[PDB]
Order: C-alpha cells, then sequence, then structure tokens
C-alpha cells in the first residue's frame, strides 16, 4: 500500500516526524542544519511558560473571589 | 541589394569594414569570415583568435544575441551600415547534481539564489534611519514654532544641524570608496533641512512671509556650497537650488509688497513657461583625452534632467492654485491649463531621454488630474464627483490607446 | 586515437547522454538491524540514498 488515509501509529514514528519539521523549518529561515543550539525549542517553551503564568493568575484571582466575596456594579 | 557593407568587431576590439552577400545564409560565411579577420590580425602583428576546450563560432549583434544560422541576412532585419560582432562561445553542458534528502536540498539550493545581508549594506540601513529620524525632528520642532513665538524651535534645531553637519565631515575625509561615499553623501545631504529651519525659525511674532525670506534663502545657498565642494549628486541639489530661488523672490515681493497672489503666481508660471525652453542651452553650457568628453556629457545629461524636474514641481503648484473654482471667469483658467498642458505634453518627443521624455508626460498628466480633483472637493456634488470620475478613468484610456495604436 | 593496447578510447563512439554507473563502491552496512528492529527517520534515509 501507500500509507494513505487515518490510521494508528507509534510514539516513535510521532517524535521522528516532530524532528524533521523542526529540522527542515530552520533550514528556511537559517539557510543551514548543525544545529549546535536548538533556538526553535527554547523560542516555544517561552510562549509556553508564559501562558501558564497567565493561567497561574488566572486562578489566583479564582481563589481570592471564594475567600472575600464582593460584587460591582452592572 | 546583392551585398550590404557593414563593420564586423574582431578578438579584444578592432573594428574592420566588410562587404557581405546579402542572401547567402549566415552559417556560410562565418567560417571563411574567421580566416579573413585573423590574416588581418597577422599583418597587424597582433593576436589571432582560436578556440578554447569546448564551445563554438558564431556572429552577433552588438548586444551579444546570436543571428540564426538558417536565415539570409536579407532575411533578417540587418541594413547597409550596420555593425556585427564574431566570437567565441563556451559549452554549457555538464552534469546534473541531486540531492534526495529534502531539509539538506532546501539549503543547498536557497543559498545560491539568494542574496544574504552583510556589514556593508547594514551601515547605508543604519545611516538611512538617522537620515529620516531627523527630518522627523525638524517636523515637530516646526509645529510649535507655529503657535509659539518662543526661541526654543532655533535653540533646538540649530545643535542637531551642527552635530549632523560635524560627523559627515569627518566621513568625507574617511571615505576611501564609492560605497563609503554613499553613506557620506547621505549624512551630509541630511543637514541641509535642521539648518534650514533653524535660521527661518529665528524671526520673532507670527510666522510668514517675513521668515520665508530666511528659509529659502540659505536654502538655496546651502545646496549651492554642498554642489560647489562635492560635485556629486548633481540631479538633486539642481532641483533645491532652482525651487529655493524662484520661491525667495516670491517671498521678498510678498514680504515688501504685493496687490494680489495671483499676480506673483502668474509672474512665476510665465518664467517657468519661457525656462522649459532655455533649459538645454543652460543644461549644455553649465557643464586618454576620452575621459574628460565621457565625464562632461553625463554630467550635462544629469543637469537637464534636474533642471526638468525643478520646473514640473513649480508649474503644478502654481497652476492648481490658479485655477479657482469660484474666482470670476471659472473658465478662463481652466482652458489655460489646458493649452499649457497640451503645450508640455506635445514638447516631450523633443527629448531622446526615457526619464526625461517620461517626467515632461507626467508633468501634464499630474496638472490635469490634480486640477480635476479639486473641482470634486470644492463646489461638491453629485454631478461633479460623478463627472470627475468619468473624465478621469477615460483621460488615460484614450492616451494608452493612442500610443499603443 | 591509437591502436597500440594502452589507448582505451580506440573503438569507442558516443551515441548521447543518460545515466550511468558512478566509479565509486559503496559497502554494505554491517549488522542490520532486523526490520521489526529499525529506526523510522534513519531507515528512509538510508533507503533513499
Amino acid at each position: 500500500g501507500s500509507g494513505y488515509g487515518l490510521g494508528l501509529s507509534t510514539r516513535t514514528q510521532v517524535t521522528g516526524y516532530q524532528f524533521l519539521a523542526r529540522r527542515t523549518a530552520m533550514a528556511l529561515t537559517r539557510w543551514r542544519v548543525r544545529m549546535e543550539i536548538e533556538p526553535g525549542r527554547r523560542q516555544t517553551l517561552a510562549v509556553v511558560a508564559s501562558v501558564s503564568a497567565a493561567l497561574v493568575i488566572c486562578l489566583g484571582a479564582l481563589l481570592w473571589s471564594f475567600i472575600s466575596p464582593s460584587g460591582q456594579l452592572n | 541589394p546583392q551585398a550590404v557593407v557593414v563593420g564586423v568587431m574582431a578578438g579584444e576590439g578592432v573594428q574592420i569594414g566588410v562587404l557581405l552577400d546579402a542572401n547567402a545564409p549566415v552559417s556560410v560565411m562565418t567560417d571563411p569570415l574567421l580566416k579573413v579577420v585573423n590574416s588581418r590580425l597577422r599583418e597587424l602583428g597582433e593576436a589571432p583568435l582560436e578556440a578554447t576546450g569546448r564551445g563554438r563560432w558564431a556572429l552577433c549583434l552588438v548586444d551579444g544575441a546570436p543571428l540564426r544560422a538558417t536565415q539570409s541576412l536579407t532575411e533578417q532585419d540587418v541594413y547597409d551600415g550596420d555593425r556585427l560582432w564574431i566570437r567565441f562561445i563556451a559549452d554549457t553542458e555538464r552534469r546534473s547534481q541531486v540531492i534526495e534528502h529534502i531539509s539538506t536540498a532546501v539549503a543547498s539550493d536557497l543559498s545560491k539564489r539568494f542574496a544574504r545581508i552583510d556589514p556593508i549594506v547594514a551601515v547605508q540601513v543604519g545611516a538611512s534611519m538617522v537620515a529620516t529620524g531627523v527630518v522627523l525632528a525638524t517636523g515637530v520642532l516646526g509645529w510649535w514654532r507655529w503657535h509659539h513665538n518662543t526661541w526654543l524651535t532655533t535653540i533646538y534645531t540649530a545643535v542637531i544641524g551642527v552635530l549632523v553637519l560635524a560627523v559627515a565631515m569627518l566621513l568625507l575625509m574617511r571615505a576611501k570608496t564609492d560605497a563609503d561615499r554613499r553613506v557620506a553623501d547621505i549624512m551630509l545631504m541630511s543637514a541641509i533641512m535642521p539648518v534650514t529651519v533653524a535660521a527661518a525659525a529665528a524671526p520673532p511674532g507670527p510666522v510668514g512671509s517675513p521668515q520665508a525670506v530666511l528659509g529659502f534663502g540659505v536654502l538655496t545657498v546651502a545646496a549651492a556650497l554642498a554642489l560647489r565642494f562635492t560635485g556629486r549628486r548633481l540631479g538633486i541639489y539642481t532641483t533645491i537650488v532652482i525651487i529655493g530661488a524662484l520661491t525667495m523672490l516670491a517671498a521678498l515681493a510678498r514680504m515688501v509688497a504685493a496687490t494680489s497672489a495671483v499676480t506673483l503666481l502668474s509672474s512665476l508660471l510665465l518664467i517657468c513657461v519661457v525656462a522649459y525652453h532655455a533649459a538645454p542651452a543652460l543644461s549644455r553650457r553649465l557643464a586618454s583625452s576620452v575621459r574628460d568628453v565621457l565625464l562632461q556629457a553625463e554630467r550635462a545629461r544629469s543637469f537637464l534632467s534636474g533642471l526638468l524636474t525643478g520646473l514640473g514641481v513649480m508649474v503644478v503648484v502654481c497652476m492648481t492654485s490658479l485655477c479657482d473654482p469660484h474666482t470670476g471667469q471659472r473658465w478662463l483658467p481652466l482652458i489655460l491649463a489646458g493649452f499649457t498642458s497640451g503645450f508640455l505634453l506635445l514638447r516631450g518627443r523633443s527629448y531622446v531621454d526615457r526619464w526625461q521624455s517620461i517626467t515632461l508626460a507626467g508633468t501634464a498628466v499630474i496638472i490635469a488630474a490634480a486640477v480635476c480633483v479639486r473641482y470634486a472637493l470644492e463646489l461638491s456634488s453629485p454631478l461633479a464627483v460623478s463627472i470627475v470620475a468619468a473624465i478621469l478613468v477615460l483621460l488615460p484610456a484614450a492616451g494608452m490607446a493612442a500610443a499603443a495604436h | 586515437r591509437k591502436p597500440d593496447g594502452k589507448d582505451l578510447n580506440f573503438g569507442v563512439v558516443r551515441v548521447g547522454v543518460g545515466m550511468t554507473r558512478p566509479e565509486v563502491t559503496w559497502g554494505e552496512p554491517q549488522n542490520m538491524p532486523t526490520d521489526i528492529e529499525l529506526e523510522p527517520v534513519t531507515g528512509k534515509a538510508l533507503q533513499e540514498f
């Protein structure tokens, strides 16, 4: 066959694809593939940290609301 | 018609006059022709033409484009008195490279066809950004002077002008190559604007005619000074001097005494109208021995282009101001603008240069369009905008058809 | 062209262009893992190569 259609796949196959994507994405931007350091991942994780920190503050704001109820004009 | 005489160029630059058969196919003549030019080179004592590795002998236009080997010389658009070039053209056949893994292929390919950034261009970018920053600085400093009569505007702008001029002097002296000179020129030209408004802002009281006299005056001097000591970037400096000079005359008259702006604008229009005829004479006179002649030639061509540009800017400003849609015989200036535009539209053919002819043709089009748009803004109504739209859309359509047909 | 044994071009004629085997000789990878044991990325890479 030719791998057509939806299906099933292993974890080993998933990281393999996820690696080829990063390597090729680098080529279009830096024109080289030695990847001595992999800035692509580092830059993405910073976004995750930014979103995560925002959610933590939302959880913080949610607990204060149960400790001391109040209300605002609407 | 059986034969045509043409000049054939051979190795490294010798030109030889030959009488060729007008109907035999070109491929039949290239071989014996090569023998003849070599014989003359051998008699002159020069190096004869020889083959190198893989390639072939061809007959080409001076532009390098080769002639079809099977067509007759008369079958091609070659006329008696023209010139041709005999040449050796090398073989281009070679192996075809391949790379199966896509990621590596994209990098090895993409890095050949495009140019990456380098330190040489980088300085021009930074230089370009500082030039833009200061012209922005003068704008906000100038806007403040329109509401306040304090010395701040001249005080602040003067120090900037000095500092900018200061840096340029060092670069001009340290410069070594054309790239280096570009950086210096951009820096130097950027100083004129702050120095100019710094002076014009000095006279106290509400801004107007008295301040205008200072600005356009120092501007003219500054441009003339830079042109005199630098001798480079002729086209742009020429334009600044022209527009500065004519504007100072109007400013001085309006400052001393003037019955109406229409009078001054009309005078300027006439001066500009006659200047177009004088421009070529002015330009020609303003300008191993071959070096001097070629330098002289481009300097002259440069002056005319800038000269034409300076005149074009003044007429559109005056013309659009004169054809007021409410003042008196509203139809009189409209048709006069037409006659003035027709003259420029026809006169464009008198000049051989591509850019010179385009600016003239465009000068007429821009006047008509600018004039037409004003009648949509003022004396506004559905009829006016509807008519302005129809005129403006048809106008160029007719010109393009008349030129392409 | 000379017929004296050492000139390998004698009797040879050009007919066009095409594909050919390079002068290089490739050595098989020793101790090849079984197909169920193969890694997916490097497997295809070596296969295409």
